[PDB]
């Protein structure tokens, strides 16, 4: 009886009305310029949508395997590449990303201090890893979903 | 059941606070599971709303 | 007038301690609910993933709430727009504010179904009396139309009217519904829309007897044994000659 | 305060025990103490019973007087 | 409606209106109903009598309905 | 050595472990540790009830339903605070009555700490009741605090300070939340110095003799029958929150709050029934609150009228039979309470407020005396 009276008090401090979880938001990409950092609502979280002039692919197109924390390239993170879909959280706490004044490629996560760049990853140091790409799928070119 | 199952369970268990302790905490375990089971089980005589039955028609 | 008839006591499959709820007819009330009950009563403190689990199937459950739509978020401007309800949002107010209830009603406000078998006596028993038996308005007892007669009502005077009339049908399994099953039905889902809890209280309740039922001789037979020292015990008093 | 050695002054007095190990938690529980319960029954019926029928008697009559009021035959 | 559901109230309510308690009942009632009728300026209007019978018809209802029903 | 001699453990050994107590001891004296359970149980569950409850009428009694529903456990958890209030207020009457039964009232400094216990729990518990919003909740809050009104000259202005309006509206919520969530650490505080008077002298016992010839450790002996005592709390408790949650609320306080309304209806919970009688059996508005308070401050008059030479009842048969007739005298209020205010409900419902007082301020003094006098004391 113990565990269980305790477990119930324990697990009350959990669920509710907070299964929600609907999102899969109507995005369209051609929609939106060539690099505007664009935040939707995901069951909640800050959905960070930079697209990708020419130009900042190629400082995406430009990463290190060799040295790296969680192994990866911008390429082998979007499946068409040029159209990563990142999100606003950070690995480490809670600072959505700011669009641009950071180190490398754009990105920058404040709290305390972050630094990212056009792929999400973490460049300096406290954000162990590199955002999350939410599936970051399409429906045609233009047209574009989330998972 | 002969040289008593008490005095087994004393001598082999109960003698020291620790496997006492020991015993009650696996003994708590095992007696969770076949309860909570149990009682569940027992309460199927109630063969109605019985989500398992359910689940089947529709 | 203080003069008045309290409900008798039907043999719910609910009543009567360790008593599951029956499902299959809360599901059959859900039907009743939606299709006669809910055009002028609201159930605002259910949703349709409540529905989930208990009687239908996810995607059942979810095939109801897209039907018909509400009020969603609003369009990128400052105006809202209309989607297929969603499993998230709550059963789907007919009248705005109360005063609408007035309008389009008498001038009578109908009363939540949230609760209502917590709210009233007898529970499902009153609803139950309230629906199958109407009657003739008896001698010197003058009506005016608006307010019906019902027994057991405080008052006998209504404002309701009886829309239960053998039907406006439904069916899953197809049961033959006059006034009686589609009665019954209702108060059943009614239960649950009140008391969603019901089942697992009464299974905790099961295990709470199966246990205290085995703690309490122990925890005596823990305490008598100390206490033993005490009760079986001895008193000699030996003053000097 | 109080303790226990500075409570009061004893004289001549033995106490037998005997270890819970040893006896029954359970002696003639049946036997010795069913009587046992009867015996008290008896000795409080008279002092706790009449007050409460008093209110019992009190209760019956009360309701009936009310619900017998609230109807009427004749003026 | 016209003819052709068979209402189990109905029938279970037959056989439980008619029986002795709400025999006697039912007759007050209708004692009771003949006198109001057969005035003008009265006010002793028959409400009581009315649930007098329908309890103990209901009760009697309760006792034998649920049984029948799916 | 180490129990003994540490600053922190001499309170709980002084407390829990080596108090000398009465091998005397029955049933009727478990309460004690039954309250102290009671309010932590009460403390407990409300603290959880408060990380989803919110204090604003317009979503008051919404988060009630939201944690019965979407809160996981949040129903039992609710039911539990709600059947602990009840629970609180049974073992509270109990523990009353023990000691008025047993003399234990000539401790006074213990005693009045208790009615302050007593008054403490239940200005609390009203607090409580009003929280959900519910048709009962603001009604009774509106009823019980106009009684204040009645106070000459001061009144009108006392009962519109604690409202916060001119009704009991948003700031009368907000406000009770806030009480409702200091009492009962207030309590808790009181509570230890209830303890802190009564182990000046240790515990009384059926005799009223003295047991200083006689005392066991509290260690063994009370620690197991405490539990087993809390562990009988438990099952009243589960049995009324599992299998009837709603017996002693009465299904009625659900559909929110209507300050237009007016239920034929109107009474406070079941522990105020009795006091509540007491208060519209007396034609008169000053009267009727001034009685109100009389039939519980009441306590605080009884060591003043003990008048006989043995302490205990045990000893004393016409004590017990005024005795049994106060607490049977005490259904008939509650249960007038109860009930409304017509014609055969209001006289008796007078009577049995006479004899309340009759029996404790005339006849139980006097038959204290003729016990006297029948034993040539
Ligand atoms: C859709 C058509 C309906 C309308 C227009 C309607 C309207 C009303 C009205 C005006 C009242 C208040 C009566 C008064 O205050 O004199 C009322 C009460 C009530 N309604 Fe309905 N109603 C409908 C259907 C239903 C159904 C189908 C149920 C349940 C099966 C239901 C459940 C109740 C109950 C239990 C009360 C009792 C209130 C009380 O006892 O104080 N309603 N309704
Ligand atoms: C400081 C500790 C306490 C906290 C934090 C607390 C919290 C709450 C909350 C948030 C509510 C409103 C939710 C609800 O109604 O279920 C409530 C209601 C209530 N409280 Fe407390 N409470 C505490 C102590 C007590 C005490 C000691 C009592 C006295 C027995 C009490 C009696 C009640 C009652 C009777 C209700 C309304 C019953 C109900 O609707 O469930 N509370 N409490
Ligand atoms: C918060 C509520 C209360 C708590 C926690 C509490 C606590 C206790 C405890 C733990 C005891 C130990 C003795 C025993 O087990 O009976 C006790 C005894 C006592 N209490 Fe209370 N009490 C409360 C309310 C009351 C009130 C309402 C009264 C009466 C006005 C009261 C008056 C007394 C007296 C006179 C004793 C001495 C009993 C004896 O020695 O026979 N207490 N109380
Ligand atoms: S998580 Fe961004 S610096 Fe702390």
């Amino acid at each position: 009886a113990a565990k269980n009276v305790v477990s119930q008090f324990v697990s009350s401090m959990s669920a509710s009305a907070d299964v929600l979880a609907m999102s899969k938001i109507e995005i369209k990409l051609s929609d939106i310029p060539e690099g505007k950092n664009m935040a939707f609502k995901w069951r909640g979280k800050p959905l960070f949508v930079r697209h990708r002039t020419k130009k900042e692919i190629d400082q995406e197109a430009a990463v290190e395997v060799s040295q790296l924390r969680d192994p990866q390239h911008d390429l082998e993170r979007v499946k068409k590449p040029e159209w990563v879909i990142l999100i606003g959280v950070c690995t480490h706490l809670g600072c959505v990303p700011i669009a641009n004044a950071g180190d490398f490629g754009g990105y920058y996560c404040p709290c305390h201090g972050s630094h990212y760049d056009a792929s999400g990853r973490i460049r300096k140091g406290p954000a162990p890893l590199n955002l999350e790409v939410p599936s970051y799928e399409f429906t045609s070119d233009d047209m574009v979903i989330v998972g | 059941v002969a040289p008593t199952l008490t005095a087994r369970l004393y001598s082999l268990l109960f003698r020291r606070t620790s496997t006492f302790a020991l015993t009650i905490v696996v003994g708590a375990l095992f007696f969770e599971r076949a309860f909570d089971q149990g009682a569940d089980a027992i309460y199927e005589h109630i063969n109605e709303g019985k989500l398992w039955k359910h689940i089947k028609h529709k | 007038s203080d003069l008045e008839l309290h409900p008798p006591s039907y043999p719910w499959s609910h009543r009567g301690l360790l008593s599951s709820l029956d499902h299959t007819s809360i599901r059959r009330g859900f039907q009743v609910y939606k299709q006669v009950c809910s055009s002028c009563h609201s159930m605002d403190y259910v949703a349709y993933r409540h529905l989930v689990g208990v009687c239908y199937t996810e995607d059942e459950a979810k095939a109801l709430a897209e039907e018909v739509e509400v009020q969603d978020g609003p369009n990128e401007d400052g105006e809202m727009f209309m989607r297929p309800g969603k499993l998230s949002d709550y059963f789907p107010k007919p009248y705005p504010n109360p005063e609408a209830a007035r309008a389009a009603n008498n001038g009578a406000l109908p009363p939540d179904l949230s609760y209502i078998v917590r709210a009233r006596h007898g529970g499902e028993d009153y609803v139950f009396s309230l629906l199958t038996g109407y009657c003739e308005p008896p001698t010197g007892v003058s009506l005016r139309e608006g307010l019906y007669f019902n027994p057991y009502f405080p008052g006998q005077a209504i404002g309701m009217a009886p829309p239960i009339y053998n039907e406006v049908l439904e069916f899953d399994d197809g049961t033959p519904a006059t006034m009686s099953q589609v009665a019954k039905d209702v108060c059943t889902f009614l239960r649950w829309a009140a008391e969603p809890e019901h089942d697992h209280r009464k299974r905790m309740g099961l295990k709470m007897l199966l246990m205290m039922g085995l703690l309490l001789p122990l925890v005596y037979a823990m305490k008598r044994h100390k206490w033993s020292v005490l009760k079986s015990r001895k008193l000699a008093y030996r003053p000097p000659k | 305060g109080r303790q226990f050695g500075h409570l009061t002054r004893v004289r001549h007095v033995i106490t037998y025990s005997l270890s819970p190990f040893e006896q029954r938690a359970f002696p003639h529980y049946f036997s010795k103490g069913i009587p046992n319960v009867l015996r008290r029954t008896r000795a409080c019926i008279l002092r706790v019973a009449p007050p409460f029928v008093a209110f019992y008697l009190v209760y019956t009559w009360g309701t009936q007087e009310f619900e017998k009021s609230k109807r009427k035959n004749p003026a | 409606e016209e003819e052709e559901l068979v209402d189990p109230l109905t029938t279970v309510r037959e056989q439980c209106e008619q029986l002795e308690k709400c025999v006697k009942a039912r007759e007050r009632l209708e004692l009771c109903d003949e006198r109001v009728s057969s005035r003008s300026q009265t006010e002793e209007d028959c409400t009581e009598e009315l649930l007098d019978f329908l309890h103990a018809r209901d009760h009697c209802v309760a006792h034998k309905l649920f049984n029948s029903l799916k | 050595n180490i129990r003994k001699s540490h600053p922190l453990m001499k309170i709980v050994n002084n407390a829990f472990i080596d108090l000398p107590a009465p091998s005397n001891i029955s049933s009727w004296w478990n309460f004690g540790s039954l309250l102290g359970i009671c309010l932590i149980l009460q403390i407990l569950t409300g603290l959880f009830l408060a990380m989803h409850y919110t204090s604003d009428t317009t979503t008051a009694f919404s988060s009630v339903t939201h944690i019965c529903r979407d809160v996981n456990y949040g129903w039992i958890i609710r039911y539990m605070h709600a059947n602990g209030a009840s629970m609180f207020f049974i073992c509270l009457y109990m523990h009353v009555g023990r000691g008025l039964y047993y003399g234990s009232y000539t401790f006074l400094e213990t005693w009045n700490i208790g009615v302050i216990l007593l008054l403490t729990v239940m200005a609390t518990a009203f607090m409580g009741y009003v929280l959900p919003w519910g048709q009962m909740s603001f009604w009774g809050a509106t009823v019980i605090t106009n009684l204040l009104s009645a106070i000459p000259y001061i009144g009108t202005n006392l009962v519109e300070w604690i409202w916060g309006g001119f009704s009991v509206d948003k700031a009368t919520l907000t406000r009770f939340f806030a009480f409702h969530f200091i009492l009962p650490f207030i309590i808790m505080a009181i509570a230890m110095v209830h303890l802190l008077f009564l182990h000046e002298t240790g515990s009384n016992n059926p005799t009223g003799i003295s047991s200083d010839v006689d005392k066991i450790p509290f260690h063994p002996y009370y620690t197991i029958k405490d539990i087993l005592g809390a562990l009988l709390l438990i099952l009243a408790l589960m049995l009324l929150v599992l299998f009837a949650p709603d017996l002693l609320g009465d299904p009625d306080n659900y559909t929110p709050a209507n300050p237009l309304n007016t239920p034929p209806h109107i009474k406070p919970e079941w522990y105020f029934l009795f006091a509540y009688a007491i208060l519209r059996s007396i034609p008169n508005k000053l009267g009727g609150v001034l009685a109100l308070a009389f039939s519980i401050l009441i306590l605080a008059l009884i060591p003043l009228l003990h008048t006989s030479k043995q302490r205990s009842m045990m000893f004393r048969p016409l004590s017990q039979c005024l005795f049994w007739a106060l607490v049977a005298d005490l259904l008939t209020l509650t249960w007038i309470g109860g009930q409304p205010v017509e014609h055969p409900y209001i006289t008796i419902g007078q009577l049995a407020s006479v004899l309340y007082f009759l029996l404790i301020l005339v006849l139980m003094p006097t038959a204290g005396t003729i016990e006297n006098k029948l034993l040539k004391w």
